[PDB]
RNA sequence: AAUUACCGAAUCUUUGAACGCAAACGGCGCAUGGGAGAAGCUCGUGUCAUCCCCGUGCAUGCCAUAUUCUCAGUGUCGA
RNA sequence: CACGAGUUGUUCGGAAACUGAGCACAACGUUAUAUCGUUUUGUUAGGAAAGUGAAGG
RNA sequence: CAGUGUCAAGUGGCAGGUAUUUGUCUGCCAAAGUUAAAUACAGAGUAGGAAGACCGAUAGCGAACAAGUAGCGUGAGCGA
RNA sequence: CAGACCUGAGUGUGGCAGGACUACCCGCCGAACUUAAGCAUAUUACUCAGCGGAGGAAAAGAAAACAACCGUGAUUCUCUCAGUGAGCGGCGAGCGAAGAGGGAACGAACUCGUUGCCGAAUCGGGUCUUACAAGGCCUUGAGUUGUGGCAC
């Protein structure tokens, strides 16, 4: 709905910014081990409930 | 880019003037970040930010040292702000000092003088 | 490294015939030898004021 | 002394067509309902654990 | 206030109860003129102060 | 003795010495001229922002999220020497604060935009 | 009936976020936290769950100040001339 | 000196004058709070023999406790298990009221150090003790060689660990030799010493 | 067994008085000096029903 | 030196025992010291009402103290 | 799925600023233990909880 | 040892492992206080070190990896 | 009349307590499963769970102690005493120590109260000696309802 505390709104904002793929140049570093974000979230799979 | 040796030579009024100039320069570089900017221009952001840190370090280090000397006089050291006092540890601040310890009664003091510990050998 | 100690007899009828080292010298023994107990405590002699010297 | 026993496992009992070995509680993971507390179970306690005395 | 009430009730109770002679002897005191003379003599022979000492 | 006219006793009124002002417990050096740079961060150059410059004499900025409209008006005067007649603010879904600043008719938003470097 | 139909009758929420510990364990009606007992001054700690104690103890976070004071102690509170 | 007369007088608590004085004092104490601060001790001789001195940094409090036996706090007086553990009213606390009073004062006032206490009065419902405390931040205390030992942090809340005279009394440390072998240095220490299994290397 | 209803009512809970609509306790005047020595005269203003 | 290692000088957002008052509110006070001020006043200056921003102090309890602070009591005296 | 964007208030809703069924900080009491009890039938607490209208020079 | 009742003596008192009364004998002097070392660290921590007839990725800590993480539960908790 | 003492308040100034950790250690509170081939005393156990409190260790500690000898001599710990011809126990299941002896450690001992002789010689606060001196000077401020000194 329309209502939410500002503190709640900021928590949702941070989760929106974290929901991104890994930059491509990360895979070219020496000794890299990362391929995908592995913490991607979708609104229909898992709920944050805050 | 400012050398630390030159900064310590400047006065407080001169330092504040330089701080404003570098702050203004950094703001103009943030505009370049939003639009398109040359790679050479964007490489100057980090040296500017570090120069600002050096100026603030010199100002704050001078200010603390002056106030410590100002409150060093016996008439004002009882009202020294708590941030300028030595930190140590909470328990160490409340512990007995070396002078408060080792206090002796008069009888104990005279006994120590009458029978001091000796150095001896056996053949 | 170790202070001087006296010689005592073990109690009970089972250890009557044995000898060992006691805690410290008695004030009567120190007086017989000609020593102040407080002074003797500073030159490496142990002092015990409880022992009785019954013989 | 704690290895292999750090779970809140319980037996399901008879009436379900499964063995009577204790099983991990909870849900949502691949280890939910798996066997526990046994020298024959994966992740379980060994038989006669070694001692220092 | 409570302390006012209690310090009055204590005097009332002390008057009401029965007082043994050892305590009662302190109620009967010396005459005013003799008390004044004794206090005058004591003040005449008062001890020295810190500055005087 | 004193005379009381109320059926219960209340605390009497006594002299009270006012508290003294202690030396300040914060000794960090702060500058007055630096503050305006913290309020205004950087402008926006999106398509919606560009339409407002030409058609409404309005500028768009990202500002400190804890600043209010009154402070934003003062910072605009101190940084760019322009007068703002109206400020509208919103907090974006990503957590940043955005301000639509309408300039007075005496100034031209397009001219100010060129000086900034848009 | 109990089961699937009754799952649609569940509205509202019993718990929200806690200001002190950050978990979704703050009881709205009773105004107290089921995880850290906020606003009581002390926190919950029970010996029948050592596993829960190890999840919340010192060292599971940042230790911003403890790292600094540990260095000063190891260097005997060194100071310049 | 005057001490002999005061001490001999306080050994006649059953005499008429002493009973009169104690009745007046008990009536007055009954209408006060549970904890009271005093300017001077009621029994100066006893306080001084227990360690009090008339100097800056010492203070005296009077603490009230309720008499009677302990009631076991179970719901509706219902116990479970073996019949041996079914008593609700006939059990007694394993710690004495003097220690209870000292612990109450110590828990209430955390900036002081408790030293000792003594019995002052008693009636049908209540008992009254006087507790001596010191302030460890006072310069007189910190510089006095006879009392400054209590400034050290190892003596913090020593009454909560049963280290006062009453605590020693109910721990049984009034006795030595064959009457205290199983409780020295403590019950738990003796229990560990007698129950741990010993494995020598070459056995 | 379980607790009987008559004993359960002693806890209070959902068995207390419904007093939201009530006007307050009904009582006489306070026995004061005027009532002890002379008399006081009052006027009846309203007559009402209480739930 | 956008190298590393160590450490004495510094910085250290919102909270939390959390302590000015509250709280699914980035909210609201008292005292004091500053800042900015397109009104009005005044000769682009100075000054500034309402509004706005910042620093510091302000929980409860207990101990000590007042160049000897201000008080209360049909408590005990005294003039 | 990827990249780039979008939420504008003196008057709209909330708070600032009401009271209700109710809650429980202080205070007091109790408990070996406060993490217990009382706290709107005009109303806390053996209970000294009011800090400024005018003044007056 | 604790609660309640009762409640002392005066160089006499306490202890001498079967209760009482009466004589000796031996040891010691309660009801106030401080105090290093030799001892513990059976699911602590800080700064450093040394090892093993141990395990070798279904083993060894739950975790050799962005592991108390992803995920589950209203919650206490559970947990790859 | 003013005033004084006693008992309580308000405010200013300088301080301290609440929280965290809790392996070991100190105080309280405190089970049942289990064994007895059943079970209630007993056992598990003066244990788990619960409530408090410190440290680098804690606690204990300078004889109202052992003994019954040709006597030993604060505390703590180790082997042994000893699974005991001790003792407790539906005398069943079971439970269960101390003195002595060989050792580790050890410069290990001191302080009040009381008694006798003194009696503010005491404490705090200002100020001055490079100094919040174990110092001088000044202080009614505290203190004679007793701080401090000298011998036991
Ligand atoms: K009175
Ligand atoms: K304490
Ligand atoms: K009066
Ligand atoms: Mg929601
Ligand atoms: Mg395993
Ligand atoms: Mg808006
Ligand atoms: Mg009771
Ligand atoms: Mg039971
Ligand atoms: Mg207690
Ligand atoms: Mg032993
Ligand atoms: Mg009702
Ligand atoms: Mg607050
Ligand atoms: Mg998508
Ligand atoms: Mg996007
Ligand atoms: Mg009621
Ligand atoms: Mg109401
Ligand atoms: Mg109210
Ligand atoms: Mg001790
Ligand atoms: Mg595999
Ligand atoms: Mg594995
Ligand atoms: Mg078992
Ligand atoms: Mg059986
Ligand atoms: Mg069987
Ligand atoms: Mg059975
Ligand atoms: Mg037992
Ligand atoms: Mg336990
Ligand atoms: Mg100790
Ligand atoms: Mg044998
Ligand atoms: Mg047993
Ligand atoms: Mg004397
Ligand atoms: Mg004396
Ligand atoms: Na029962
Ligand atoms: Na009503
Ligand atoms: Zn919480």
């Amino acid at each position: 709905g329309r209502f939410k505390p500002l503190a709640v709104k900021k928590k949702y904002a941070k989760k929106m910014n974290q929901n991104k793929p890994v930059p491509y140049w990360i895979r070219l570093r020496t000794g890299n081990r990362i391929k995908w974000n592995e913490k991607r979230r979708h609104w229909r799979r898992t709920k944050l409930n805050y | 880019h400012m050398k630390i040796k030159d900064l310590r030579e400047k006065s407080k009024d001169d330092l504040l003037k330089t701080l404003t100039e570098y702050k203004k320069e950094l703001s103009q570089l943030r505009v370049v970040q939003q639009t398109g900017g040359a790679e050479t221009r964007l490489g100057r952001i980090r040296p500017i930010r570090k120069s600002i840190a050096r100026i603030l370090t010199v100002l704050n280090q001078n200010e603390r040292s002056n106030l410590k000397m100002f409150y060093a006089d016996r008439k004002l050291r009882c009202k020294t702000p708590k941030v300028l006092r030595t930190k140590l540890t909470h328990r160490r601040r409340l512990a007995l000092k070396e002078n408060e310890k080792n206090r002796k009664t008069s009888r104990q003091m005279r006994q120590a003088h009458k029978f001091p510990k000796r150095v001896y050998a056996v053949k | 490294l170790k202070a001087l100690r006296p010689q005592v007899n073990c109690p009970t009828v089972r250890h009557n015939m044995k000898r060992r080292l006691g805690r410290g010298f008695s004030p009567a023994e120190l007086k017989a030898a000609g020593l102040n107990p407080q002074y003797a405590a500073t030159i490496g002699i142990r002092v015990d004021s409880r022992r009785k010297n019954k013989s | 002394r704690l290895s292999g026993m750090n779970h809140s496992a319980h037996s399901w009992g008879t009436g379900r067509a499964v063995a009577r070995i204790p099983r991990i509680s909870g849900g949502g993971t691949s280890t939910s309902g798996a066997g526990a507390f046994g020298n024959m179970c994966r992740g379980g306690r060994m038989f006669a654990p070694t001692k220092i005395f | 206030p409570t302390f006012v009430t209690m310090q009055r009730k204590k005097r009332v109770l002390q008057r009401r109860l029965k007082v043994p002679p050892a305590l009662n002897q302190f109620t009967k005191v010396l005459d005013r003129a003799s008390r004044n003379e004794a206090l005058k003599l004591i003040k005449k022979y008062a001890p020295e102060t810190r500055k005087a000492r | 003795r004193k005379s009381y006219t109320r059926p219960q006793f209340r605390r009497p009124h006594t002299y009270r010495k006012p508290a003294m002002a202690k030396p300040s417990n914060r000794v960090t050096v702060e500058s007055k001229d630096i503050a305006a740079f913290n309020v205004i961060r950087y402008p926006l150059t999106t398509d919606k922002a560009m339409k407002k410059i030409e058609e409404n004499n309005t500028l768009t900025f990202i500002v400190d999220s804890r600043a209010n409209k009154t402070e934003i008006k003062k910072a605009m005067r101190k940084l760019y020497q322009v007068k703002a007649v109206k400020v509208n603010t919103l907090i974006r879904p990503d957590g940043l604060k955005k301000a639509y600043i309408r300039l007075s008719a005496a100034h031209d938003a397009l001219d100010t935009a060129n000086k900034i470097g848009l | 009936t109990k089961g699937t139909t009754s799952m649609g009758q569940r509205h509202g929420r019993t718990h929200i976020l806690c200001r002190r510990c950050g978990r979704n364990s703050y009881h709205v009606q009773w105004e107290r936290c089921a995880a850290c007992a906020y606003p009581r001054a002390s926190r919950r700690r029970y010996n029948w769950s050592v596993k829960a104690i190890k999840r919340r103890r010192t060292g599971t976070g940042r230790c911003r100040y403890l790292k600094v004071v540990n260095r000063r102690i190891a260097n005997h509170f060194k100071t310049p001339k | 000196g005057a001490f002999m007369y005061l001490n001999e007088l306080w050994k006649k608590k059953s005499s008429d004058v002493m009973r009169f004085i104690q009745r007046i004092r008990s009536w007055e104490f009954r209408h006060q709070h549970t904890v009271v601060r005093l300017r001077r001790p009621t029994r100066p001789e006893k306080a001084r023999m227990l360690g009090y001195k008339t100097k800056q940094g010492f203070c005296v409090f009077r603490v009230r406790v309720r008499r009677g036996g302990r009631k076991r706090p179970v719901h509706k007086g219902i116990t479970y298990g073996k019949p041996k553990t079914s008593g609700v009213l006939g059990m007694k606390l394993n710690k004495n009221n003097q220690a209870v009073a000292e612990q109450r004062l110590g828990k209430r006032f955390g900036n002081l150090r408790v030293l000792n206490s003594y019995w002052v009065n008693m009636d049908s419902t209540f008992k009254w003790y006087e507790v001596i405390a010191v302030d460890p931040m006072c310069k007189t205390i910190r510089r006095d060689p006879r009392i400054n030992w209590i400034v050290n942090s190892v003596h913090k809340h020593r009454e909560q660990r049963g280290l006062t005279s009453a605590g020693r009394k109910h721990r049984g440390l009034r006795h030595k030799g064959h009457k205290a072998s199983k409780l020295r240095p403590s019950y738990r220490a003796a229990w560990r010493r007698n129950n741990r299994i010993v494995f020598l290397r070459k056995r | 067994g379980k607790t009987v209803l008559s004993c359960r009512k002693g806890n209070g809970s959902v068995y207390q008085v419904h007093g939201h609509k009530r006007l307050g306790p009904a009582k006489l005047r306070i026995l004061d000096y005027a009532e002890r020595h002379g008399y006081m005269r009052g006027v009846v203003k309203s007559i009402e029903h209480e739930a």
